[PDB]
């Protein structure tokens, strides 16, 4: 809107003027990227049950088993992190 | 409250587009024998812009790319001529993005009513004013009060002799 | 995005063996239609060529058509013989291929289920 | 609040014209011989424009190239003839970005009055100017307020006698 | 607040136009025979400009390459010929950034007004100027105002009798 | 603020550029018969600009290579002759960035008026000076002023009698 | 023959937000009455047309 339009030019003059990581951030970006693949792979799988010509079976299934590698490295990592997290906030201080 | 302040602020104005013409009209027609009356239709509504422009690029000279591949294809065997052309052009384009806030008590419409005197001889015949100074005082009139047709403002000065 | 990177050069191939298994059904399918050449794609060009290698409506507004965006050379196979049909398909050379491209076919497959298999044994604990 | 500011900056404005007028218009027409009016329309609207520029490139002479791949196949059997190019490029262009914030208090459009008086000799007859004295006044005012066409200027300098 | 700062600015600019303009105007002229007035259009908006150059490289003599591979196939058999070129060439650019933040305050269009006396001599007729005399005093003053045809100043000098 | 202090640095490179035009008019045309007045158009803009530059490969005599694949093949059966020929190479290039900084206050344009005073002889008679004399004068002016074209200089030097 | 055409542009936008004042006017209405002219006789004379 006309907010949009004004931080948009507030972008360009800063790009002119140019010519802190938060683990939160990255474990947004982390779920976002698996949520991503795995949508990917959903949808490429109904469109081809739908008929779709230019989609080939090997490749929903192999786009399948990637989403499912890159979900079980999310979970096992989640583990360690909770994990971690539990042997830290059980100390005696 | 804020309306009262809205007010004075019409009425000062007012009064200076008043006064500036009284202190040309003061010299030739002379103390007194001048008077103006100025309204003022103000603009008090905070209004907010922002504009984008975008310069066209149609034409293939003035046109600024990025990435271009064109495929040419001619299988001649007009017999069986075979031509395919598959052109992806990605441009880059000139950009213009203003934004502007309106200023809160601009003059939208000004009008202006001016009345002068007669000229009262030594013998003391209110004798009137020509046409050439009636023109003279009307160019005035306008120049001190800032007249413009885009606003859409109105000018009226006749003459006329003051009452006792 | 390197288990994409990891899994491309496999995945890529078995895609292009499945399309030359499909060009070599069509060859063994057009076998008596005449004046049909036969065609074929060379296997090792297309795979480099593509791991070293459209333009979709933008939908700004949340309420419109998404629309369509909408390529291996060709190459003819040299014939054995002469026929009076002009059909260049000789049925030996093409079942000879088709049954080395199923047999390369299931060996790509044999490959990448046992990388994943791999990468899955791996995170498993 | 802020809007008598902005009225107290442009009468300041307006007497400062007015004041250089006057100074150059004071030494040949004599002091009183001569009074200017100023009114002045002024721009107190926050503008803020970014402007994004690109050189066009059509033109293979002055087109700029990271990568280019240009596969050209010519398959003589006209014949049987078989043409193929297949181009792609990727260009790197000229930019130039202009981050502009105007200036809050310019001028907008300047329309002046000035009357000027006669001349009484040492009789005392008022003898009217000459049109190139007239002439010398426009340009002179002209010069002192700072005359443009862009702006949309109007100035009006007439000659009349002043009253007692 | 700020916007009297900015008029103190250019009154400080016109004054000393002014009196650069009389130093050269007094010896040949005389003091008290020479007044003149400056108006200065100054440049209070604050801009921001980086600009991106790429030399053009079109031409194979100055291009510069990185990598290169040229696949080239002539099968003879015009007859059965078959040509095929693939080339793929990498280059490598020259870039020129460049950053400029303009001064806030600079001159955009200077005007200036001056008028010269007439010649008394010991009779005490006032003997007007010659054409050469006024064309040395323009040019003297074009010389002392900077004067300059991008900018769009414009210079005006009269001669005319001063009054009493 | 500032202004003022680019304000004052602009007075003492004038003041300093006067002074060094009037020690060398002095010793010849004598003291007081010369006065000359000084104004500059300064440079108080920020810029900061990063240059690259490669030098051209393309000529296989100045090309500097790091691995060359060179794959020839003649099969001759013209008759059924097959020339294939697969050429890749790498190059290094020559390189070299230059990163300024332009000083803040430098002269853009130099603009001088200088004007000199006749010759009165034991007599008394305001003889002129000669064409030569001017010449010199010009001369030694353009020297201690630093004139040049690239700035886009401009000087006057006119010869007239000055007043009592 | 066979022609595919795909477009993207891009437009240009104005976004205008505006607050109207709150007690601006919308209709005036003004009633005048002037009186007759007494000369130094007494007699009410009527105004002209032009006046």
């Amino acid at each position: 809107a006309i907010q949009g339009i004004e931080g948009v030019i507030s972008q360009l003059q800063a790009t002119a003027m140019a010519a802190t990581v938060s683990f939160a951030g990255q474990l947004h970006a982390a779920l976002d990227r698996i949520s991503d693949r795995q949508a990917a792979a959903r949808v490429q799988a109904e469109k081809f049950t739908l008929g779709e010509p230019g989609i080939a079976l090997n490749d929903v299934m192999a786009d399948m088993q990637k989403a499912s590698v890159s979900m079980q490295m999310g979970i096992q990592v989640r583990n360690k992190l909770v994990a971690a997290y539990q042997e830290v906030m059980s100390m005696q201080v | 409250d804020l309306n009262d302040a809205q007010l004075k602020f019409a009425n000062d104005v007012e009064s200076r587009i008043q006064r500036r013409i009284e202190a040309i009209l003061s010299p030739i027609v002379g103390n007194g024998n001048v008077h103006a009356q100025v309204t003022a239709q103000l603009d008090f509504a905070n209004k907010e812009q922002t504009e984008e422009h975008y310069s066209p690029n149609g034409d293939a000279s003035k046109a600024t790319l990025r990435s271009r591949q064109l495929n040419i294809s001619e299988q001649v065997g007009a017999g069986p001529r075979s031509t395919q052309r598959n052109e992806t052009s990605n441009y880059e384009v000139d950009r213009t993005i203003r934004h502007t806030k309106m200023n809160v008590g601009d003059i939208e419409r000004l009008s202006v009513a001016v009345v002068v005197n007669y000229k009262t001889l030594a013998d003391g015949k209110p004798l009137p004013l020509t046409a050439d100074q009636m023109k003279q005082i009307e160019d005035l009139t306008r120049e001190a009060m800032g007249f413009s047709d885009k606003r859409g403002d109105t000018l009226n000065v006749v003459n006329s002799p003051f009452s006792a | 995005d390197r288990l994409d990177a990891a899994l491309r050069f496999q995945q890529e191939a078995l895609n292009l063996r499945a399309q030359r298994q499909e060009i070599l059904a069509a060859n063994i399918a057009n076998a008596d239609t005449p004046g049909y050449q036969a065609r074929d794609i060379d296997f090792a060009s297309e795979l480099k060529k593509v791991m070293v290698r459209g333009v979709a409506l933008t939908l700004t507004s949340s309420h419109h058509i998404p629309a369509q965006a909408v390529a291996v050379d060709l190459l003819y196979r040299v014939p054995d013989q002469p026929s009076l049909d002009g059909n260049t398909v000789d049925m030996d050379r093409e079942r000879t291929q088709f049954a080395d491209n199923s047999l390369k076919y299931q060996m790509g497959l044999t490959v990448l289920g046992s990388q994943l298999k791999g990468m899955m044994n791996v995170l498993q604990g």
